[PDB]
């Protein structure tokens, strides 16, 4: 009649700590020697304008 | 090392160790498990 | 028909230590027939007014 | 306190090249590695 369904009336409390500790170590930036391009342009017939 | 151990109750419990059997180390395991059976049968064939 | 929650009741502070609860015997009892038709009865009632 | 199969197969390496830098050598098909079984001294246990 016990263990007939699964409880969570016991929480794990050394695997919050370890994804604690696993978030701890997130990198939220990059290096970088050039930056992203922001403006491209579109060639048209035209030598002057574009 | 507690020698002091006294028992209540069985529950059942979701396991958190439940990804980890996929590893190297548990197919090697159960590789070499597998192959010594293997070796067994064949050396039982042979002889009779 | 929900049930409260089982941490309502009880806490666990560490892995052997855990609060008792009052009502321990009648929180682990489980109805027969007869007592879920007399559940059905009184949720009727409730349902009902006068 | 991990989960990544990677990291534990990298732990199970480092224990088994230690224990052959030592001299001595250790089957991989006999350590046990788990949680849930306790076998010390001819004695077994499994999940309590």
């Amino acid at each position: 009649t016990a263990t007939r369904e699964v409880d969570f009336t016991v929480p794990d409390v050394q695997k919050i700590l370890d994804d604690i500790k696993a978030l701890a170590a997130e990198q939220v930036y990059k290096i970088v020697k050039v930056p992203s391009i922001s403006f491209r342009h579109i060639v048209m017939q035209s030598r002057d304008r574009v | 090392n507690s020698k002091d151990v006294f028992y209540d109750k069985f529950r059942t419990e979701p396991n958190r160790y439940k990804a980890l059997f996929r590893s190297s180390f548990y197919n090697e395991s159960r590789r070499m498990n597998e192959e010594k059976i293997l070796e067994a049968v064949k050396y039982s064939q042979k002889l009779g | 028909y929900i049930a409260p929650n089982p941490r309502i009741s009880s806490i666990t502070l560490t892995q052997r230590i855990t609060t008792t609860g009052p009502f321990a015997i009648l929180t682990g009892s489980t109805p027969t027939a007869q007592q879920l038709n007399d559940v059905r009865k009184i949720y009727l009632a409730l349902m009902f007014p006068g | 306190h991990t989960t990544d199969t990677k990291v534990f197969d990298k732990v199970a390496a480092s224990i088994f090249d230690t224990v052959a830098k030592c001299g001595h050598e250790a089957s991989p098909s006999k350590t046990m590695m788990t949680p849930y079984s306790v076998e010390k001294t001819q004695t077994h246990a499994k999940q309590g």
